[PDB]
RNA sequence: UGUGUUUAUUAUAUGCACUUGUAUGAUUAACAAUGCGAAAGAUUCAGGAUACCUUCGGGACCCGUCUUGAAACACGGACC
RNA sequence: CAUCUAGUAGCUGGUUCCUUCCGAAGUUUCCCUCAGGAUAGCUGGUGCAUAUAAAUAAUCUUAUCUGGUAAAG
RNA sequence: AUAUGAAGAUCAAGGUUAUGAUAUAAAUGUCCCAGUGGGCCACUUUUGGUAAGCAGAACUGGCGCUGUGGGAUGAACCAAA
RNA sequence: UUGUAUACCUAUACAUUACCGCUAAAGUAGAUGAUUUAUAUUACUUGUGAUAUAAAUUUUGAAACUUUAGUGAGUAGGAA
């Protein structure tokens, strides 16, 4: 009258048939929950980059001009 | 008819070690953890603030996030029977790195070191792990003081 | 089954921090060398360290009793385990084979102890003399000239004849 | 005794389209000689394709199938459009394109042919390219549906949205307790 | 055209038994190099053993590679750790046998599937035996008998270089690079039940006989199964 | 690998015509005996729980039901 | 007595053709809920995306982290 | 104080895809689709109870839902579906 | 009763085979002188090919035929 309450009898046979499922691998995982100062002109570090190699091979000696940066950011 | 609540059987979870209470050692704070880095939950019964609740200590994530203080990590809990990837801002005292992997890192390492001097002799370059095979033939030589040396089955009586 | 004997020889396998491990050797009893290579493991875990896996069996080799048709007296000093009980005995068999007095040993263990036979350790098994053996079942065959006269046949059942017409009759004289 | 064959064992494609139409089951005769004697997996998307239901046959507008044909080195190509094609009123330029289809519609017939160009059924596409050369291969979007939307609500998490079946709009109308923050919960 | 077919497939039929013939030469020069081989393979051994007697040592031959794994037992009450390694060695039926590489990764495959299963050294005899007389193979998802050579080189001569059967009894028995292509092309040996049957089936060999190692009196019984 | 010393063994070099010699490309195929499917209707051989009856050995509890569990000393059901 | 009235019943009882294929559950949370739901799990049906590797996914070996039970005290 | 960080976006250079064994075809949606939501037995570990064919749990295997062989007999045992 | 030995008996299990289903895979669709097969004239290779004259099989409820493999417990329940 007050019969039988809480068994895990049963509960890994009826767990393991459609199976033990991980969830999937993904190469784009969400950027949300995430830091927002880290990402919210990171945004805009990916919108500063309107070419990546023709206007940008050029640079490498347009700041060889200056010889570059190579002393003085070693502080 | 307990769990319920949230620190409850973690009597010897969060304790701390025999004689290894007190001060935490500084370069605790001095890790850095850059994002997508494999990471061990051990939590820290003297930090009080940013432990994991208790399904999550012994287990390991990767590090999605870094914030001032703590890191999310991504952590995978079976909650039965299935498995939810779930994410926990953990601070970093209760955070290690995984040596898992860096000796995995150390074979990449290897496998470009002996694929390199191998454009000289060819094959096999050998890049593949091998279980522990079946011994071989080999002539074990007495010589040694010849043998019997002979056991027998006797030790009862007392 | 019948149980002949065996050198089952040991090892183990010499880690580089030890060269030429000290090689242990035995006297086994067993039907075939497939359970006389768990006899020495079994018999050797109670005496040096190394089981097996961390272990080698080097060379195991049966012998061959060196004297079929002589006969002789063979003292086995054995250990068993009881219902109450861990003993040792010391039993007397009179056989050929040195092998077929253990297995003459561990039937006489099953009928008059009751002795399933993985309690029986065997410590050693020798070839005494006479006037060495004392167990007065085997000191009744040393002397010449021994005679007793036979009562023993096989009597076939049903028969050549089930409904036999001449009665066997046990006598004859 | 052995292990062990639940499923899916029987696989659950279609074999066959449900469909009693007599002139589509004639291009099943087609396509089944076409695939089994060239082996083009283009010949069996269309008999694949064929058998297939309204849902899984979206329409194709008439828009979308004058810009899926600025792809390049393409000048000269069949759009393939296993279902419908319909006429768009925001294309105010039709271009000069060749369209196999099994319905197009009769308004985007006649914008196809003024401009002019060619609707053709797969027969006519199957002398002409009986191994699917010079063809753009087009479906519609699958997931357009309205009852794709509403699969499927369970509020709790971020990535709901997932549009509640609901007989009229409105307030009175599913949304306050739930809903709404100053009454009971944001979902 | 016609008139061109039989220009055509009067070639393709004159070069199709000029192959055939081709690799009926390859597989009897082919088969006598590896018959060779077991039998240098043996006087080795011969040998060796009777250097070491007179050198004052011990020869310890090679630990074995190749078990021949028997499903002995049931598919009734069976533990799931224990019904997944029979999975992995296909092994779903009573008397199914498979053949095994002996690494210690399925040595604790062997020794969680133990009350199950019996394994152990077969001869060259055995390998022969099992291929011959029971040998099956899998085209294409399909079980395919033998009947001949080209069901074994139509699918493992371009990849692997298997055509003959005694190919596939080499890389079998001495275990060669493509152990892994030439025991999973066969089926699981669908043996049939030994001639005279069994001895327990439920204690060890070593306690009064069936499951786990038998060693080299798993012959002795593919003599009753085969 | 190399080459000879060598002594052994396999393979290829069997074309034309014919024939009751393998896979018959899950082969079962032959010699011989019995017996003729009579114009209408016999007979020979093999088979047959047709609804039974006879005989014998093995098997065999009464169904529906709710139930953890029914042949139940659970309930229902005499028969159409 | 007749009607409303075929009142309602989380309860007992019964629920009518064959073969083929696949095959459960007695657990979760919540409920004036404990002979009952709704919920998730387990099931089936129906598809669809991929058929003349280096796609991955599941018991062992290896690497690493975790654990305070047996034993020990 | 670095438009060397750190994330990102590109070009360069990388033998043999980096244990084993397997692939019952696996992936993903929808009907949130039916029944179910009294269970019961057993080894092992367990709590209450003097005990119980009693009460309560963990683990895996079973009966329910299942014939057949064995235990004379029998839900569950042994064997085997 | 305890310890053993051989030799037998016994399942719906296992193996092979015949047959049913289910599952999964594969083949086949020039009929107009289309495809073959056996002969019978010529270009020529020795031999094959082509023209010609001598008998058939094929309009596969394309939802049909043909080929090969595995497989088979079932209440509640679902589906053909």
């Amino acid at each position: 009258a007050k019969s039988k309450n809480h068994t895990n009898h049963n509960q890994n046979k009826k767990a393991h048939r459609n199976g033990i499922k991980r969830p999937l691998r993904k190469r784009h995982e969400s950027t949300l929950g995430m830091d927002v100062k880290f990402l919210i002109n990171q945004r805009y570090a990916r919108k500063g980059n309107l070419s990546r190699e023709e206007s940008v091979k050029r640079y490498n000696e347009r700041i060889a001009s200056q010889k570059g940066k190579p002393k003085p950011v070693t502080l | 008819t307990n769990s319920k609540g949230y620190r409850r059987g973690t009597r010897d979870m969060f304790s701390r070690p025999f004689r290894k209470h007190g001060v935490i050692p500084l370069s605790t704070y001095m890790r850095v953890f850059k994002i997508g880095d494999i990471v061990d939950i051990k939590g820290h019964g003297a930090v009080q603030k940013g432990l994991p609740y208790k399904a999550y200590h012994g287990k390991t994530g990767r590090i999605f996030n870094v914030t001032q203080h703590a890191v999310g990590v991504i952590v995978n809990k079976r909650v039965r029977g299935k498995i939810l990837a779930k994410r926990v801002n953990v601070r970093i005292e209760h955070i290690h790195h995984s040596k898992c992997r860096e000796d995995f890192l150390r074979r990449v390492k290897e496998n470009e070191r002996l694929l390199k001097e191998a454009k000289e002799k060819g094959q096999w370059v050998s890049l593949k792990r091998q279980p522990e095979q079946p011994k071989k033939a080999h002539f074990v030589k007495k010589l040694e003081e010849p043998i019997a040396l002979a056991p027998i089955p006797y030790e009862f009586i007392a | 089954g019948l149980l002949k004997e065996y050198e089952v020889v040991g090892r183990k396998l010499p880690s580089e921090k030890e060269p030429q491990t000290p090689l242990y050797k035995m006297r086994i009893f067993a039907p075939d060398n497939i359970v006389a290579k768990s006899r020495f493991w079994y018999f050797l875990r109670q005496l040096k360290k190394f089981k097996k896996t961390t272990g080698e069996i080097v060379s195991i080799k049966q012998v061959y009793e060196t004297s079929p048709v002589k006969i002789k007296n063979f003292g086995i000093w054995l250990r068993y385990d009881s219902r109450s009980g861990t003993h040792n005995m010391y039993r007397e068999y009179r056989d050929l084979t040195v092998g077929g007095a253990v297995t003459q040993c561990y039937r006489d263990m099953g009928a008059r102890h009751r002795a399933r036979a993985h309690s029986i350790q065997i410590i050693k098994v020798d070839s005494i003399p006479a006037a060495k053996t004392r167990r007065v079942h085997v000191k009744q065959f040393h002397d010449s000239k021994i005679k007793f006269p036979l009562v023993q046949r096989v009597h076939h059942k049903g028969n050549r004849k089930l409904f036999s017409f001449r009665k066997p009759r046990t006598y004859f004289q | 005794g052995i292990d062990i064959n639940h499923k899916y064992d029987r696989k659950v494609r279609r074999t066959e389209p449900k469909s009693q139409d007599v002139y589509l089951r004639l291009l099943v005769k087609l396509y089944r000689f076409l695939q089994r004697r060239t082996n083009k997996k283009f010949n069996r998307i269309i008999l694949k394709r064929l058998f297939m239901s309204k849902i899984n046959r979206p329409p194709l507008s008439l828009q979308r199938i004058a810009r899926f044909f600025k792809a390049a080195n393409q000048p000269e190509s069949t759009i393939v459009v296993v279902g419908t094609v319909t006429d768009d009123a925001r294309l105010l330029v039709v271009p000069k394109l060749t369209v196999c289809a099994l319905h197009v519609t009769q308004t985007a017939r006649e914008r196809i042919l003024k401009a002019g160009g060619e609707v053709l059924t797969f027969d006519q596409l199957a002398l002409r390219s009986p191994t699917g050369k010079n063809t753009l291969l087009l479906q519609g979007r699958r997931t357009a549906r309205t009852a794709c939307k509403h699969f499927g609500k369970a509020p709790g998490v971020p990535h709901s949205h997932t549009r509640p079946y609901v007989r009229s709009k409105g307030r009175k109308f599913e949304r306050a307790r739930g809903r709404r923050s100053s009454c009971g919960y944001k979902k | 055209k016609q008139i061109s077919k039989r220009v055509a497939e009067s070639k393709r039929r004159l070069k199709k038994a000029a192959v055939i013939a081709l690799r009926k030469k390859e597989n009897l020069v082919r088969a006598e190099k590896y018959q060779n081989e077991y039998i240098k393979a043996e006087q080795r051994e011969i040998k060796l053993r009777r250097l070491a007697k007179k050198r004052n040592q011990f020869y310890v031959p090679a630990e074995a590679k190749l078990a021949f794994v028997v499903r002995i037992r049931g598919i009734n009450k069976v533990a799931p750790k224990v019904r997944k390694v029979l999975q992995l060695f296909r092994l779903r039926q009573i008397n199914n046998g498979v053949f095994i590489k002996l690494n210690k990764a399925t040595i604790n495959m062997l020794r969680i599937a133990e009350p199950y299963i019996t394994w152990g050294y077969p001869n060259l005899k055995s390998v022969r035996e099992l291929i011959y007389k029971r040998g099956f193979v899998k085209h294409n998802r399909q079980r395919v008998p033998i009947t001949d050579n080209f069901v074994i080189e139509r699918k493992l001569r371009q990849a692997h270089q298997i055509q003959c059967v005694e190919d596939l009894v080499h890389e079998i028995f001495t275990v060669g690079p493509n152990f892994k292509y030439a025991s999973n092309f066969l089926w699981p040996f669908k043996l049939n039940t030994p001639t005279g049957g069994w001895r327990k089936k439920a204690n060890h060999y070593v306690n009064g006989g069936d499951f786990g190692n038998r060693e080299d009196q798993i012959n002795r019984l593919l003599r009753k199964m085969v």
